[PDB]
């Protein structure tokens, strides 16, 4: 264990010291690096000069040429300049070209797009793990699928199965489906990428599947990852009729996500947690077992689970004896986690209307009515029961 | 006056804006009607005395910087101007007095003081 | 030891300070040079720098009409779509540039040094491509009845055209693989691909659709042709309802962009020419979207349905998967499969995966009966209702 650390260190000491030692010492003694080493530094620096046009490396061709498309409105099949390497130009990265005659001087920039910025979402949530009470079983299921192979893939790939991936979150909406992905994500310490399913279908024509590729590619590079795809239910439910891409757009997008997931691609370390309303309203192409090994159906939240969530919100809220938790929970029926959150947020807002910075039993009682109607409403149901 | 013709005659000029400013002593500028170019810093303006999205002048065929234009430009600032904010006061609109109170609380109050 | 530990922390700063000297010598950042291959290339490289071979601007030659003033001229249209009349740089003959062929011209001096490789304009299609993948042979169910039927058509001409000519049988063309998601159209195709050991390009059609109408179409023809030229090529076209959808318009929408490309694929498979011996496989998500041109024998000789893997198939997928896995062997793998309802191939495997996970979870060197029962009771209820198959199958 400790002994290993010494071996790894052994490669790295030699790498810094050798580069330092060789550059200065070898120009000084005989003719090894000497005239040649200056020559590479100088030639590239002069050719590059002022200005340099930026281009993007589309492809590399095996005959000391490359297909660069330049940001000047002209594409080029460049010739390599003496003392620059063809095979250090990544297809992920954009390259810099001398703008007088088109040859790759070098890569000072890899460049950046607003397209990257959508996939990468940083989370630092107000509610996280141990801010959720009750429905304890549901969290344990998620973890066996997502956390355990992601941390230690070695047995899971080794046994012979592909690693069990992901979970499908369906049942009564409002249980706290969104809190759960964000909370489990912190514990595992996986890079959390959030992207809406409806955002993938958009006006632009052919941009739609390209974006889905990027979403997967970026998740993979980041390394441990979970992709929480919020409101994926959206592609299926709606045939939008407001996109110029049309019905064509919806078709081509839907296939690409499947391809990127496993497919023939068979990318690993990328768990997808799918938030849906129901998976009976979800598109039948997307849904299919064996990409997602486990499906979890939340029960209707009971009176019991509800108390634990509220004690946390009471701790976050102004403290008084005028906070009456029990009364609000009791009155309500067997209904979502969301409501406990809604009663607390509407209660603070309500206070501002009064010209009071206090949240008392009066704000809560008023809040109980609005939250209950909006969410499902008990007076229809009371007849049928 | 004699000197002015010499200064006046030049290869030309361009107007770009700093997209990004490196730590490599080059500045990323986009000239407005053409593509992006990466160019070495001038004497007058370099990385420490520039902030990005500051419009900067260039003298052509070298693209070396001249003077910094103190104004900032982003696509968002033009957008705001073109859409055009209304003139009409809540008073003018009134008889919706009951409405101005209701809207006020949800939209306006959290943007003004998210602290509360 | 203690001395050695100090260096771990240190090396990171030490590489950062040194970083302008590293950059010049090894590569990336300031003064990108590799030192190993551009060094060797340097003497050849000097020829190109001296010439106006940089730039050598992207183009394709429309016609090679020579005319006066400077005699060796070619009429070229660049990929951004404007024509230039250019010159020949002496380093090739007028023979090398040919009408319709891709060619390089300068931007500062318009003239051909070396012709540019023809037809490799899609980069987008290449993005997806992994040559010869497969999860592992064990998840397939190994040899199924489904796999064997696929080999007769697929493997055999690529491996030996000799046997085909000898008997005097026409060589096959098309196999149409169909079924709702997760019946493994792609999984079986990968398995036969590896076996035949022909070069393998699989591609999603969704990247051969890009920008507007007609650009995606250019990508499909050039790719297909290129493969056709290549001796012993196998193309598995993965999931096409993205170059494979219905044909209509109603004049409130239109399927056009999709149909331009689909039709371009169909045309190319046999061609208006006899046929090659290079194989095409199509994987489709609907049998309900197909037009008759695709269906004709010699662009589709036998239809094979991989939909809801057969009675034999359900048990083989569990046992061959089970074989690989460390599992209990006092449970009948077939009993678990049999329990599975109208099983898609993906669904049979879902039991194994869920079963094994419980076993891994314990960290045992086998599995237990309990892991299997919870898995299978769960799969029968929920998963089957929630498969691809109930919704798709009625439609189809």
């Amino acid at each position: 264990t400790q002994c290993r650390l010494k071996l790894l260190k052994l490669e790295r000491i030699k790498d810094y010291l050798l580069m330092e030692e060789e550059f200065i010492r070898n120009q000084e003694q005989m003719k090894p690096l000497e005239e040649k080493q200056e020559e590479e530094r100088s030639k590239v620096d002069d050719l590059r000069g002022t200005p340099m046009s930026v281009g993007t490396l589309e492809e590399i061709i095996d005959d000391n040429h490359a297909i660069v498309s330049t940001s000047v409105g002209s594409e080029h099949y460049v010739s390599i300049l003496s003392f620059v390497d063809k095979d250090l130009l990544e297809p992920g990265c954009s390259v810099l070209l001398n703008h007088k005659v088109h040859a790759v001087i070098g890569v000072l920039m890899d460049d950046t797009d607003p397209l990257v910025t959508v996939m990468k979402v940083e989370k630092a949530p107000q509610e996280t793990y141990a801010d959720i009470g009750g429905l304890d079983n549901q969290i344990q299921e998620i973890k066996e699928s997502v956390e355990l192979p992601l941390t230690h893939p070695e047995y899971y790939e080794e046994m012979g199965i592909k690693p069990p991936k992901g979970v499908i979150l369906y049942g009564p909406p409002g249980t706290g489906k969104t809190l759960l992905a964000k909370a489990v994500a912190n514990q595992t310490s996986a890079t959390f990428l959030r992207v809406v399913g409806s955002e993938l279908i958009q006006k632009y024509l052919g941009d739609g599947p390209k974006l889905v590729r990027e979403l997967f590619r970026v998740a993979e590079e980041h390394a441990p990852s979970i992709v929480f795809i919020d409101e994926i239910d959206a592609i299926g439910t709606k045939r939008y009729d407001s996109n110029s891409g049309g019905e064509r757009e919806i078709q081509r997008t839907m296939l690409e996500l499947l391809n990127q997931l496993d497919g023939f691609d068979s990318r690993g370390d990328v768990k997808v947690i799918m938030a849906t309303n129901r998976i009976e309203t979800l598109d039948p192409a997307l849904i299919r077992p064996g990409r997602i090994d486990r499906k979890i159906e939340f029960p209707l939240p009971d009176e019991k689970t509800k108390k634990r969530i509220f004690q946390i919100h009471t701790s976050r809220m102004t403290l008084a004896d005028d906070v009456t938790l029990d009364d609000l929970i009791m009155a309500k029926d067997d209904l979502s986690g969301a409501d406990i959150k809604a009663i607390c947020t509407e209660a603070g807002l309500m206070a501002l209307r009064e010209r009071r910075m206090k949240v008392t039993n009066e704000d809560f009682k008023k809040s109980k009515e609005n939250v209950l109607y909006k969410k499902q409403e008990g007076t229809p149901e009371g007849l049928y029961l | 006056l004699r000197e002015e013709l010499q200064l006046l005659q030049e290869q030309g000029s361009y107007v770009g804006e700093v997209v990004r400013a490196m730590d490599k002593k080059k500045v990323l500028v986009k000239v407005h009607p053409e593509g992006k170019f990466v160019v070495d810093v001038d004497k007058n303006i370099d990385i420490n005395d520039v902030t990005p999205n500051c419009r900067v002048a260039l003298r052509n065929d070298s693209y070396t910087l001249h003077k910094i234009l103190p104004n900032k430009v982003d696509p968002l600032v033009s957008l705001m101007m073109v859409e055009k904010v209304p003139d009409s006061t809540y008073e003018m609109i009134g008889g919706l007095d009951k409405q101005i109170k209701e809207i006020k609380e949800v939209i306006e109050l959290p943007v003004k003081h998210p602290e509360l | 030891q203690s001395t050695y530990s100090r260096q771990i922390k240190q090396v990171e700063d030490d590489i950062q300070q040194l970083l302008k000297k590293i950059n010049e010598l090894t590569g990336i950042k300031e003064s990108d040079t590799g030192l190993a291959p551009p060094a060797l290339w340097d003497l050849a490289a000097d020829k190109q720098t001296l010439q106006s071979e940089q730039p050598l601007q992207v183009a394709r030659c429309t016609k090679i009409i020579n005319a006066d003033s400077e005699d060796p001229k070619y009429i070229i249209n660049v990929k951004q779509f404007a024509k230039f009349v250019v010159d020949l740089s002496d380093q090739v003959a007028p023979t090398d540039i040919e009408e319709g062929m891709r060619v390089g011209v300068d931007r500062n001096k318009y003239q051909i040094h070396i012709p540019l490789p023809p037809k490799i304009d899609p980069t987008v299609t290449m993005m997806q491509v992994e040559e010869k993948p497969d999860v592992t042979y064990s998840d397939v169910g190994g040899c199924k009845e489904q796999i064997e039927k696929l080999r007769e058509v697929v493997e055999t001409p690529l491996l030996h055209p000799e046997r085909f000519v000898n008997l005097g049988i026409e060589p096959p063309k098309g196999v149409l693989l169909f079924g709702p998601p997760g019946t493994g159209k792609t999984l079986c195709a990968r398995a036969v691909a590896n076996r035949t050991d022909a070069c393998f390009i699989p591609v999603i059609g969704s990247e051969l659709v890009q920008k507007y109408v007609g650009e995606g179409a250019r990508m499909v023809r050039e790719l297909f042709e290129m493969a056709r030229t290549k001796k012993a090529c196998l193309i598995f076209f993965d999931e096409i309802d993205a170059i494979g959808g219905a044909r209509f318009d109603d004049g409130a929408g239109g399927d056009n962009e999709v149909q331009r490309t689909m039709l371009e694929l169909i045309n190319q498979l046999d061609g208006f020419d006899p046929r090659g011996n290079i194989k095409v496989l199509m994987a489709t998500n609907r049998p309900d979207t197909l037009d008759p041109a695709l269906m004709r024998p010699g662009r589709l000789d036998r239809k094979i349905e991989f939909s809801l893997p057969d009675l034999e198939g359900r048990t083989h997928i569990f046992k061959i998967h089970a074989r690989s896995m460390s599992v209990e062997r006092d449970i009948r793998f077939e009993l678990l499969a049999r329990l599975c309802p109208n099983s898609t191939g993906a669904e049979i495997r879902s039991v194994c995966t869920e079963a094994g996970m419980f076993a891994i979870r314990a960290r045992r060197k086998i599995a237990t009966e309990k892991d299997f029962l919870e898995a299978v009771n769960k799969v029968i209820k929920s998963y089957a209702k929630f498969s691809a198959t109930p919704r798709y199958m009625t439609y189809n």
